[PDB]
RNA sequence: GGGAAGCCUACCUCAAGAUAAGAUUUCCCUAGGACUUUAUGUCCUCUAAAGAGCCGUUCGAGACUAGGACGUUGAUAGGUU
RNA sequence: GUACUCUGGGGAUAACAGGCUGAUACCGCCCAAGAGUUCAUAUCGACGGCGGUGUUUGGCACCUCGAUGUCGGCUCAUCUCAUCCUGGGGCUGAAGCAGGUCCCAAGGGUAUGGCUGUUCGCCAUUUAAAGAGGUACGCGAGCUGGGUUUAGAACGUCGUGA
RNA sequence: GUGAGGGGAGUGAAAUAGAUCCUGAAACCGCAUGCAUACAAGCAGUGGGAGCACCUUCGUGGUGUGACUGCGUACCUUUUG
């Protein structure tokens, strides 16, 4: 099956009106003072007062 | 250019009360629709609503002539395959006179947004008393 | 009709003196606490609103806290109403308790609950359709719906056509169940038959309406 | 007046987007300026209430959604007994 | 001669379906000799006449040949009453149990197999019953391809031959 | 990223003449401003028409949008149509 007429740009945009993105949950860490994803380990290896990959 | 139209902001609507006991449905409905659309005012315009508010009292006391008390049938249809409901005038005016008057007046009014706005200016009550006492309505003959 | 709000605990059997095994269902009932009484002059109808369960203070909002404090009862896990008459309203004041002693052994009742959800289901399981042949050159169409209607008259699909969709998870009332017995020290009602819902769901038991 | 598996109620479910948008109980928000076009007027300063959402552990809920319970004042999930 | 076929064109012109018409078919009504029996307009009813719907066979060529692509079977349904059962009545050669005719009533229900591609029809055994029809003679961008109507081969008939 | 690409400086009469290099249109695709739009049915226009927003040779004026309303079933071929 295929369309019988063109779809105007208005209907196309009305259909695309549900394609908006959303932001993530970012919080400031209490220990390192850096922005990080909530409930996630910081990129340096720190999470909840603990430090992985001791250097 | 000299022919002017009514400004919708400058139109004023006044309240009236009509008693519907022992009156024929058709003539009363025509008069109500005429006074509701605004044909009685000299500033009448077809695209502006200049009517008045009409309150009907004693809605169940309306009467019809001949044998239309049992032969007048009202039909409605739900788009289901077998949903054709049919009712009589007697039972309908017994338990819902407002539907009777609303049908009678909507049948004689234009079909569109202006008609939908005009039909809201009519109030129908079965009892002999109406809550719109603050607007100070004036009694109308018929 | 004054009823009770209980929780389904599971199914069991009970052997009589003659040896007949009766399949029963257990409903545990915490003593309901009357929260509000609705009369005709203020609301237009007469009813009794009760609550049951237990909820922590962190999950109860300020509005519900004020409502329960006005009622003078502890906060429950749910609240339900019962449409009653003035004859059944004798000795029913706010803050009271509707115990399990409302029913008697041998009474016919109705049980209302929430059925289990099966998810998006097809026609065969939902409307008891018939499956086509699996052999004799049959194509990919095995459990399909089949035809839908006529071609040009009316030329559309009628409203109410049976098709695939969500199944279950809906309010269901089963009438005609006999309370096989009631135990007040454990506050339970064992009733003959099966009731809708899974274990741990809320059910409503009311007196029968057909008698 | 009597009068049928016929109609309206009666039984079960849905239902106020019924734009005619209904009702009940409870809860929350009571500061200091400037200017103009003196108006539920526009810019500043000071607080963000009751609640909802984001996130996480999850389900007898579930295509994605939505819905139910819980988040150290904890038995929501895993482990152990 | 082409069923091995091909090109340019047509609904100007056929086969299927729709439309107009209702000769034909179905149903109803009027008069009525006669008949079962010696009589009951209880029940049929000759010779004649008047209408209704559009379910059969037909007539006409208005749409479609720069395509409306199907005989039957399967799954899935919806509507009409000219009612098969269940429901309510009048009359009767209605003693009762039963039967026959007519009126009202569409809520629900309204078989399995053998033989054939079968629709249909015949047969065996059940049920309260196994109703008549419309919907592109419902439904093939939902399934099947057994029949018809491509290309191979043979028999019977016709042709000197294709 | 010792990449592509871009912003400065500089050359040039001219750099939206920068090597995808004279001028550089339409279909098509973004951003900003102004008005309208989430209870009302169809060739999307036309004749009226209130309001709103910027202009002023401050008007029985201009530029945009335009709720509400009467009427209104595209173009070409071939045909009795
Ligand atoms: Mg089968
Ligand atoms: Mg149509
Ligand atoms: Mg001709
Ligand atoms: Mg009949
Ligand atoms: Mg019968
Ligand atoms: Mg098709
Ligand atoms: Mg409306
Ligand atoms: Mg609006
Ligand atoms: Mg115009």
């Amino acid at each position: 099956a295929v369309q019988q007429n063109r779809k105007s740009r208005s209907r196309r945009d009305m259909r695309r009106s549900h394609d908006a993105l959303t932001e993530n949950a970012l919080t400031v860490d209490q220990a390192t003072g850096e922005t990080h994803r909530r409930h996630h380990v910081t990129k340096d290896g720190f999470y909840r007062g603990r430090q992985l990959f001791a250097k | 250019m000299k022919t002017l139209s009514a400004k919708p902001a400058e139109v004023q609507h006044d309240w009236f009360v009509v008693d519907a006991t022992g009156k024929t449905l058709g003539r009363l409905a025509t008069e109500i629709a005429r006074r509701l659309r605004g044909k009685h005012k000299t500033s009448y315009t077809p695209h502006v609503d200049t009517g008045d508010y009409i309150i009907v009292i004693n809605a169940e006391q309306v009467q019809v002539t001949g044998n239309k008390a049992l032969d007048k049938k009202y039909y409605r249809h739900t788009e289901f395959p077998g949903g054709l409901k049919e009712t009589n005038f007697e039972k309908l005016v017994a338990h819902k006179p407002e539907e009777i008057f609303e049908r009678a007046v909507k049948g004689m009014l234009p079909k569109g947004p202006l008609g939908y706005a005009m039909i809201k200016k009519m109030k129908v009550y079965a009892g002999s008393e109406h809550p719109h006492a603050a607007q100070q309505p004036q009694v109308l003959d018929i | 009709a004054i009823g009770l709000v209980g929780r389904k605990c599971g199914m069991t059997r009970i052997f009589t003196d003659a040896g007949v095994s009766v399949p029963v269902t257990v409903i545990e009932v915490d003593p309901n606490r009357i929260t509000q009484i609705k009369t005709l002059e203020t609301d237009g109808y007469q009813a009794v609103q009760v609550t049951t369960g237990e909820r922590r203070e962190s999950r109860v909002t300020n509005a519900q806290k004020g409502h329960f404090a006005k009622a003078g009862v502890a906060a429950g896990r749910l609240v339900k109403e019962f449409r009653v008459t003035e004859a059944e309203l004798e000795g029913r004041e706010v803050g009271g308790t509707i115990g399990v002693d409302l029913f008697t052994v041998g009474q016919i009742v109705d049980v209302t609950g929430q059925s289990k959800g099966k998810g998006f289901q097809g026609g065969v399981k939902r409307w008891n359709f018939r499956t086509q042949d699996a052999t004799h050159g049959n194509s990919v169409s095995h459990r399909v719906l089949g035809s839908t209607g006529q071609n040009q008259t009316p030329g559309r699909v009628f409203k109410g056509k049976k098709m695939a969709g969500h199944l279950g998870d809906e309010r269901v009332t089963v009438q005609g169940l006999e309370i096989v017995s009631v135990d007040t020290e454990r506050s339970v009602l064992v009733v003959k038959g099966a009731i809708p819902g899974a274990t741990g769901g809320d059910v409503i038991v009311r007196p029968t309406i057909k008698a």
